[PDB]
């Protein structure tokens, strides 16, 4: 494939201190490129990668000009939820957005997606006919009928099928070099007696890119899932990712486990054992 | 709707006594967006600490990523305190170069 | 490229 660009909306309010903050992500697949934040000396949309830094002044200006925008528009619907939910203005409330586009290998749209949440619960979604919404309450319906009636939809099919096909075709071509290009992962595997019975076995993955990763331990097979420690994979701060597994082994027994590492830059799935 | 934070602390490259290296402090799966992580030094809070900016997964809960230039030693201890409405008294994790 | 698809609730 892949691939995918989603932009992550964040809007709080803050009763006493000050107006809504409002935070803008950009992402193409694993990767942030964009951000925005209300609460920055001078308001702007800034690049978090090399390969996005090459974009002109009407790009940025442009980017900047829609996010105040945004801002605004999400500070009103935080009033207006308010109303919908009849809640005091003393209490901190919380809307979220996440749109954007996945592409196939040939770069024609896939899948479009526009989500919303209030205070962490599913608001409002676009449908994958990208022409109808569902909405998650009554409170919602109110927001969808107000949709129809704007043909919001029919603005961001446009969208999805259009600008944000076609930036991303564009994003995935300035940043092929590590975008398109796969970072395997650097593999070993620790050895750490717990007593004089028993030992850890830890399986490292180290500054992997993407983010999708598949670590699992055998003991002369085969799987020992309901026994492995798994960490959630966490990002290095370069870029990369990094992701370990463990297992506790009966002394003695070392030499009858395989790790086991599945990853997009491997040509071949690797095993490995401790030496 | 609450979600408590799960916590993270390790380097950004394989630790080596001595060698400049970036400490991490990952907090995720948390809501609400108000979170306080500070990363230390036996104890004691260090100063420039810089963090990702706020992001969420598909279930609408946050993550962020706090790291800072630290040099690993076979002395110092080093830890993140993570504060959240979630939180009764804040949560200290020790960094482990094994973890 | 962010949507310039005004979204009020």
């Amino acid at each position: 494939g892949s691939h995918s660009m989603r932009y992550f909306y964040t809007a709080m309010s803050r009763p006493g201190r000050g107006e809504p903050r409002f935070i803008a992500v950009g992402y193409v697949d694993d990767t942030q490129f964009v951000r925005f934040d209300s609460d920055a000396a001078s308001p702007r949309m800034a690049p978090r990668a090399p390969w996005i830094e090459q974009e002109g002044p009407e790009y940025w200006d442009g980017e900047t000009r829609n996010m105040k925008a945004s801002a605004q528009t999400y500070r009103e619907n935080l009033r207006i939820a308010l109303r919908y939910y009849n809640q005091s203005e003393a209490g901190s409330h919380i809307i979220q957005v996440m749109y954007g586009c996945d592409v196939g290998p040939d770069g024609r749209l896939l899948r479009g997606h526009d989500q919303s949440a209030y205070d962490g619960k599913d608001y409002i979604a676009l449908n994958e006919d990208l022409s109808s919404w569902t909405a998650a309450d009554t409170a919602a319906q109110i927001t969808q009928r107000k949709w129809e009636a704007a043909r919001v939809a029919e603005q961001l099919r446009a969208y999805l099928e259009g600008l944000c096909v076609e930036w991303l075709r564009r994003y995935l071509e300035n940043g092929k070099e590590t975008l398109q290009r796969a970072d395997p992962p650097k593999t070993h595997v620790t050895h750490h007696p717990i007593s004089d019975h028993e030992a850890t076995l830890r399986c490292w993955a180290l500054g992997f890119y993407p983010a999708e990763i598949t670590l699992t331990w055998q003991r002369d097979g085969e799987d020992q899932t309901q026994d492995t420690e798994l960490v959630e994979t966490r990002p290095a701060g370069d870029r990369t990712f990094q992701k370990w597994a463990a297992v506790v082994v009966p002394s003695g027994e070392e030499q009858r486990y395989t790790c086991h590492v599945q990853h997009e830059g491997l040509p071949k799935p690797l095993t490995l054992r401790w030496e | 709707i609450q979600r408590t934070p799960k916590i993270q602390v390790y380097s950004r490259h394989p630790a080596e006594n001595g060698k400049s290296n970036f400490l991490n402090c990952y907090v995720s799966g948390f809501h609400p967006s108000d979170i306080e992580v500070d990363l230390l030094k036996n104890g004691e809070r260090i100063e420039k600490v810089e963090h990702s900016d706020l992001s969420f997964s598909k279930d609408w809960s946050f993550y962020l990523l706090y790291y800072t230039e630290f040099t690993p030693t076979e002395k110092d201890e080093y830890a993140c305190r993570v504060n959240h409405v979630t939180l009764s008294q804040p949560k200290i994790v020790k960094w482990d170069r094994d973890m | 490229l962010s949507s310039p698809v005004t979204k009020s609730f």
